[PDB]
């Protein structure tokens, strides 16, 4: 069983 | 969320499938597109995806979400790459989409695109995400 | 005197 | 921080100059090339940049960090637009240089090329960048 995901960091702009 | 990075990857409309999944340790699925296949990974399948073993997937396929792949492309653990290009295996005469895998530092992204788009398009968009996350130390 | 510039977004690729 | 972005504006060495100037409320250069011209812009300029008055920097033109300049077509409000291309003012025989500046919701991007390269280049440099910025709601 997998721990939570790390925070991702800021994702790109939308199109 | 992980999530957010999914709509960005389907925002456009040439992909039905997307996904963020971290390999390392105990494999698992950051993010998906909900009901499709890449939502359901498992860690055997992301062990062949990054297995030391680039030979045995050459002979045998692939599976995602227990779809049925063939490798085209394998640059998986080459860095300036990272990338390897799949295509679906026609489930009886239906149509292939092609499929593209980048890795990064914790992550796999995976795209699917729709019928007919070219592969390398999908590529570039999966590639753009992997160094956009590579940039960021993940 | 102005204010600290708010946080930047993102750049784009390089 | 937002010097991050003059690093990518600067990257490709056909500019020499360039900066995220904020221009709501309270004027302010956000970054810079640091001991250029664009460095030196006061809150007084970023006010004819983007005041109500449209049409008198025509007939004396206007300055940038104390450079004086030319206004050759002006979309800076307009919508879709938002662009203001400009030359610098030579001081007698000396070169001149092309200027264009962008406009986001809470910033303004100045662009100045090195000698002879093609004002449309970097108005497309400085557009793609302001782009950037409006679609991060900035
Ligand atoms: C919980 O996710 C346990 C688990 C681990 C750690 C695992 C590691 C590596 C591979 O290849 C498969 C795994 O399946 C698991 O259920
Ligand atoms: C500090 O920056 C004070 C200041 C303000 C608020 C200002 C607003 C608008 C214009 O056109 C000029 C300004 O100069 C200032 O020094």
């Amino acid at each position: 069983p997998p721990p939570p995901p790390p925070p991702p960091p800021p994702p790109p702009p939308p199109p | 969320g992980w999530n957010a990075y999914i709509d960005n990857l389907m925002a456009d409309g040439t992909c039905q499938d997307a996904a963020i999944v971290g390999y390392k340790d105990s494999p698992s699925v950051w993010a998906a597109v909900p009901g499709k296949t890449f939502v359901n990974i498992t860690p055997a399948e992301v062990g062949v995806l990054v297995g030391k073993d680039r030979s045995s997937f050459y002979v045998n396929g692939l599976t995602l979400g227990g779809q049925k792949c063939s490798v085209i492309r394998d640059s998986l653990l080459q860095d300036g790459e990272f990338s390897m290009d799949l295509r679906t295996k026609s489930t009886g005469g239906a149509p292939t989409f092609n499929v593209t895998v980048t890795k990064t530092d914790k992550t796999l992204v995976l795209l699917m695109g729709k019928e007919g788009v070219h592969g390398g398009l999908i590529n570039k968009k999966c590639y753009e995400m992997a160094s956009h996350l590579r940039r960021s130390q993940y």
